[PDB]
């Protein structure tokens, strides 16, 4: 059901320095003018991140399985919205429940059902040269969806679909982490202007949705999108991600007068 | 409980098929199975096969193998009846009927107790 | 329109609010039994419409051939049934629905089964023949107006009870006085006042020099309410 | 199936008189030989259920029973549709087999 896409170049990937980004709200809670110690699992600053990048150029497309472990600091890039969902489980196939978020430029839908997960899943644009525009035309990413248990719609949105080039203009940070069943999404987006690896400066990311999945999560994929206009027919674009994990740490953090956390100390750095 | 009524007469030759199907009247019709009977020109009836919309699989004479093929639709209310392989000697009347069940706890009857007034097919 | 008997779906629940004590309440209401729950404290919900008989006999550990038949129940929820004569009932009668005569097995406990399977009945292999001596397995009843209380349709529920929340009930917030509060979760006593600080819409309540929770986010109209020990 | 043979093909009869038609089986069942009340054209009716009945409603004109594969059945006053051919069927098994029919025959 799926399509297995060639004229893919094989390279390692690359690496990149974290420097002070990880760090987002622990709690819900208000504080101000106050350093705060928190015991949290956030992305170590200085990490070595790995860096993926999707690029026509050797054309690249790196959409791998990666480990879930802890927690996922997950970044990205673009310009383009190629970047756009992920796939979330245990075993990632309709064995067992998994937790599927795809933005398919129309809403976003997340479901939880025994998915029989391609190896390289689908959302394809492809260039309608007589209306002279991109659209969504293919998607696939499951051959099945047994047994759901969860499912949710966000409300309709136009997306940019229009293929890009040059300095990605957004960078989207996210944290995926799961305590308990509940899937703990925090986030944050930003102007950037670049086309290379995270810029420097400090974040923090707001709990913007928490959802009650009960799915273990050893491993995840990343959802690119394929962009056309056969086999060989898939354009990569260019937009880039970033992946690093989770780790307990414990940080000083400082919350300004109005509660917003401006900046960070990580207690196992340094001896400063 | 279902009279089932059926389509008039052929006027073809041997060898040509035969539309015939009931509509139903009553309650009822998706249980039980629709039947077929034949009425020889004269006298003698002959059971040619049967359906029960809700199993859907039939089940026919060996005697009107090649010849009758029968289904019924529950989301139709009617009994259908296609005949094929005539001859000259299968001039008849064909009739609808109901196969309705009664039970008696553990032993059934299924009787022909509603019936259709019989298409008759002048082939001779 | 019901779930005929054999056509049964057991609709699952779940990440919403439902009262249950409405549902029980409510004077329109034939029968309603719990079984280990009660519906004043507010997960599937199998809507169906069956006989009398079978109203009274297909129950959590309720013997009898229907319920063996059917739909065994052992559960941890409640069974509610409200007559549907007036739905259900037909001049001429209502023959869509079908009533278990032979079965092969029993159910197991909170189990179901819609199939229409010939049987042979311990004796007679039919494979498609009518039922001399084997059986169809299912035969219905005529549903009519001028029927007895066995006979009379019922749309009946049975409702597992987990995954559904209760409403929550709030009363009128009262300021400048020493009050018992429960915002949400977080409990204590005090004098709500208003507030001079905003919070970001994410955090709800705020902290002291040694973090006791002080502030907090209205539950229906955010504002930042002050929270102040009295003398 | 189960053969069925049915007699007398012709009875000597009238309306008002008493009618015996008898049919047996090659099969011993007791319940599942039945007749059949037919005029061309027309719909038939059952006119014996379950063998100790009558299905078409009529209000014990006729009465029978049987013995081993031996059905009979009488009617104490003979009606003008008992000049219809009877056809005894055998719905045990299939193809259901019917007999040769009989009736009153009046020249
Ligand atoms: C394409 O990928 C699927 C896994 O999703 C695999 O089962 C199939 O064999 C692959 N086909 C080819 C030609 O590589
Ligand atoms: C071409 O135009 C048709 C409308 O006539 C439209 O449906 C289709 O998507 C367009 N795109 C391509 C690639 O042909
Ligand atoms: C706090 O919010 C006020 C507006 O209510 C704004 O004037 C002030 O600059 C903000 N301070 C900080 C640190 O965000």
């Amino acid at each position: 059901q799926c399509v297995n896409l060639t004229t893919r170049t094989q390279l390692p990937p690359a690496y990149t320095n974290s420097f002070t980004r990880g760090v987002y709200y622990p709690d819900k809670v208000f504080r101000s003018s106050v350093l705060h110690s928190t015991q949290d699992l956030f992305l170590p600053f200085f990490s070595n991140v790995t860096w993926f990048h999707a690029i026509h150029v050797t054309k690249r497309f790196d959409n791998p399985v990666l480990p879930f472990n802890d927690g996922v600091y997950f970044a990205s890039t673009e310009k383009s919205n190629i970047i756009r969902g992920w796939i979330f489980g245990t075993t990632l196939d309709s064995k067992t429940q998994s937790l599927l978020i795809v933005n398919n430029a129309t809403n976003v839908v997340i479901k939880v059902c025994e998915f029989q997960f391609c190896n390289d899943p689908f959302l394809g644009v492809y260039y309608h040269k007589n209306n002279k525009s991109w659209m969504e035309s293919e998607f696939r990413v499951y051959s099945s969806a047994n047994n759901c248990t969860f499912e949710y719609v966000s409300q309709p949105f136009l997306m940019d679909l229009e293929g890009k080039q040059g300095n990605f203009k957004n960078l989207r940070e996210f944290v995926f982490k799961n305590i308990d069943g509940y899937f703990k999404i925090y986030s944050k987006h930003t102007p950037i202007n670049l086309v290379r690896d995270l810029p420097q400066g400090f974040s923090a990311l707001e709990p913007l949705v928490d959802l009650p999945i009960g799915i273990n999560i050893t491993r995840f994929q990343t959802l690119l999108a394929l962009h056309r206009s056969s086999s060989s027919g898939w354009t990569a674009g260019a937009a880039a991600y970033y992946v690093g994990y989770l780790q307990p740490r414990t940080f000083l953090l400082k919350y300004n007068e109005n509660g917003t956390i401006t900046d960070a100390v990580d207690c196992a750095l340094d001896p400063l | 409980q279902v009279q089932l009524v059926q389509s008039g007469a052929e006027v073809k030759k041997p060898g040509s098929s035969v539309k015939v199907s009931c509509k139903a009247s009553g309650g009822t019709f998706s249980i039980y199975a629709i039947t077929w009977v034949r009425q020889a020109p004269g006298q003698g009836l002959e059971w040619m096969g049967g359906i029960i919309p809700i199993i859907g699989t039939a089940n026919y004479a060996q005697k009107f193998q090649g010849r009758v093929t029968i289904t019924a639709d529950k989301s139709t209310s009617t009994a259908y009846m296609e005949l094929s392989s005539l001859r000259s000697e299968d001039t008849a009347v064909y009739y609808c009927a109901r196969d309705f069940r009664y039970c008696s706890s553990t032993r059934c009857y299924f009787w022909f107790d509603p019936w259709g007034q019989g298409t008759l097919v002048t082939v001779s | 329109r019901f779930a005929s008997v054999y056509a049964w779906n057991r609709k699952r629940i779940s990440n919403c609010v439902a009262d249950y004590s409405v549902l029980y309440n409510s004077a329109s209401f034939s029968t309603f039994k719990c079984y280990g729950v009660s519906p004043t404290k507010l997960v599937y919900a199998d809507s169906f419409v069956i006989r009398g008989d079978e109203v009274r006999q297909i129950a959590p550990g309720q013997t009898g051939k229907i319920a063996d038949y059917n739909y065994k129940l052992p559960f941890t929820g409640c069974v509610i049934a409200w007559n549907s004569n007036n739905l259900d009932s037909k001049v001429g009668g209502n023959y869509n629905y079908l009533y278990r005569l032979f079965r092969k097995s029993n159910l197991k406990p909170f189990e179901r089964d819609i199939s229409t399977e010939i049987y042979q009945a311990g004796s007679t292999p039919c494979n498609g023949v009518e039922g001399f001596n084997c059986y169809f397995p299912l035969q219905s009843y005529g549903f009519q107006p001028t029927n007895g209380v066995g006979y009379q349709p019922y749309r009946v529920v049975v409702l597992s009870f987990a995954t559904v929340c209760g409403p929550k009930k709030s009363t009128n917030l009262v300021k400048n006085k020493c009050v018992n509060f429960n915002f949400n979760g977080l409990t204590g006593t005090g004098v709500l006042t208003e507030s001079n600080k905003k919070f970001l819409p994410f955090q709800q309540f705020g902290r002291d020099i040694a973090d006791t929770t002080d502030a907090v986010r209205d539950p229906q109209t955010l504002e930042i309410l002050d929270i102040t020990p009295c003398s | 199936d189960i053969q069925m043979t049915q007699s007398p093909s012709s009875l000597s009869a009238s309306v008002g008189d008493r009618v015996t038609i008898t049919c047996r089986a090659s099969q011993n069942i007791s319940s599942y030989l039945n007749w059949y009340q037919q005029e061309a054209g027309k719909a038939p009716k059952l006119l014996i259920y379950a063998a100790s009945s009558l299905q078409s409603g009529v209000p014990s004109r006729f009465s029978g029973s049987g013995s081993g594969t031996d059905f009979t059945l009488t009617i104490s006053s003979l009606q003008p549709e008992d000049f219809a051919t009877y056809y005894c069927q055998q719905s045990y098994s299939t193809p259901r087999t019917f007999g040769q029919g009989t009736k009153v025959d009046i020249k």
